[PDB]
């Protein structure tokens, strides 16, 4: 899991 | 696929509209090494959040899968921060405008060690932009090129990216022809702009080293997001 | 001097200046990490001697002061070695032709750690040149651009001389592409595609320097080579 | 400086 993943979907 | 359809003019407007805002530093007393580092890593961390939302607004970037979007941002994030810093420092010769309330000269780069070398390289790029009279329309094209180019050769998905890169190239030439430049001046200026990206890449690699080294020697904690973007270059 | 040149004479002058393809001491009688790396660094050291004399033949380079000639070479020497390796590897998919007797795939670049990553990057660059069907006349232009550009902003009227020559090389690339029958739109696009690759070559060189300085300390190896490094230290 | 020498000829 990456924070970068989350910010790209939000 | 919509990035391909757009006119040169629509590409410029779409990029200018995507532009992230200029953030402020937390500042206010004279700088120690650990305080200087803290202000910069705090500023970079907040800019990262805005860069990620600017990237999604770069035409054709949403057409990529999530895995590729992560890879391109992990490879180019410091380059993108640097070209932006260089851009907004254009009308401040000899100084680096990290933030409107954080304008630094190279003598203030001595506060942290090895910082002066990157400082002079960054000031040299800003002096090059100023000498070429880099336009804002040209700048936003170069920044998105960095985003799509820097990590493309470390992956059917390339073809799209390459087709978008060609579209941005057409946009650059379109801006120069609109500016009255002759055909020869157009491809000469196009080459001069893209060769600067080689130096921005160089500054980024030296910045990664400098960021990783003073990370292992632990003066200020780095945010988990910044720490993850940095660990991707290992 | 260099501002004189015909677009066609620019090409032929660069083609004539081309250094030779050297051989390694590779004896296929497997190697080790130390031995395989010994061959590579031995080959790079001998290529440096030719690159220096090739740089003297690059138009406009001799017009530069000796202080700036040293600087441009100290910054670009590994970039120039890499683009040449990538160039002579175009016709060998999944393999790097370090020397006619030294053709390697990524599985053998594993012998040294972290070299696997640089190997894939060099292979990806070579595959990109093959996909674009890079021409030798375009290659010699790019290699000379690296020599004159990579150090230009680490260095007043001497800079403008370098940028004047760089502009002429840009004119040469366009002249070649228009001669190949490309539309004006296709020429600008191809010009951009070639120059963006130099950003990745710069990246491979930066990581190559790290892998290199690391084993200057690890201490498994040339005087000229150890001296090129400290400049990037 | 070796490079200085090899450039000097
Ligand atoms: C100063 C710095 C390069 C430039 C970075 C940057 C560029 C644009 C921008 O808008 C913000 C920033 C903030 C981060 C900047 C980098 C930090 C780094 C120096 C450093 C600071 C703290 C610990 C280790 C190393 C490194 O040397
Ligand atoms: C830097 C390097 C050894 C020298 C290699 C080399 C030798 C000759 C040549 O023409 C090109 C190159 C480029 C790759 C180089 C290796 C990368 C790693 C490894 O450490």
């Amino acid at each position: 899991h990456k924070i970068l993943h989350r910010l790209l979907q939000d | 696929s919509l990035a391909l359809s757009l006119t040169a003019d629509q590409m410029v407007s779409a990029l200018l509209d995507a532009e992230p805002p200029i953030l402020y530093s937390e500042y206010t007393r004279p700088f120690s090494e650990a305080s200087m580092m803290g202000l910069l890593t705090n500023l970079a961390d907040r800019e990262l959040v805005h860069m990620i939302n600017w990237a999604k607004r770069v035409p054709g970037f949403v057409d990529l899968t999530l895995h590729d979007q992560v890879h391109l941002l992990e490879c180019a994030w410091l380059e993108i921060l640097m070209i932006g810093l260089v851009w907004r420092s254009m009308e401040h010769p000899g100084k680096l405008l990290f933030a409107p309330n954080l304008l630094l000269d190279r003598n203030q780069g001595k506060c942290v060690e090895g910082m002066v070398e990157i400082f002079d390289m960054l000031l040299a790029t800003s002096s090059r932009f100023r000498m070429m009279n880099l336009q804002g329309e040209e700048f936003v094209c170069l920044k998105s090129i960095i985003l799509l180019n820097s990590g493309v050769y470390t992956f059917e998905e390339k073809d799209h990216i390459h087709r978008v890169l060609d579209k941005i190239t057409d946009t650059l030439i379109h801006l120069m022809a609109k500016a009255g430049l002759t055909l020869q001046q157009q491809h000469q200026r196009l080459a001069q702009l893209l060769l600067i990206l080689s130096h921005i890449r160089h500054m980024s690699n030296k910045g990664m080293e400098h960021l990783y080294s003073m990370k292992c020697k632990n003066v200020v904690p780095l945010s988990d997001l910044l720490l993850e973007m940095l660990d991707a270059h290992r």
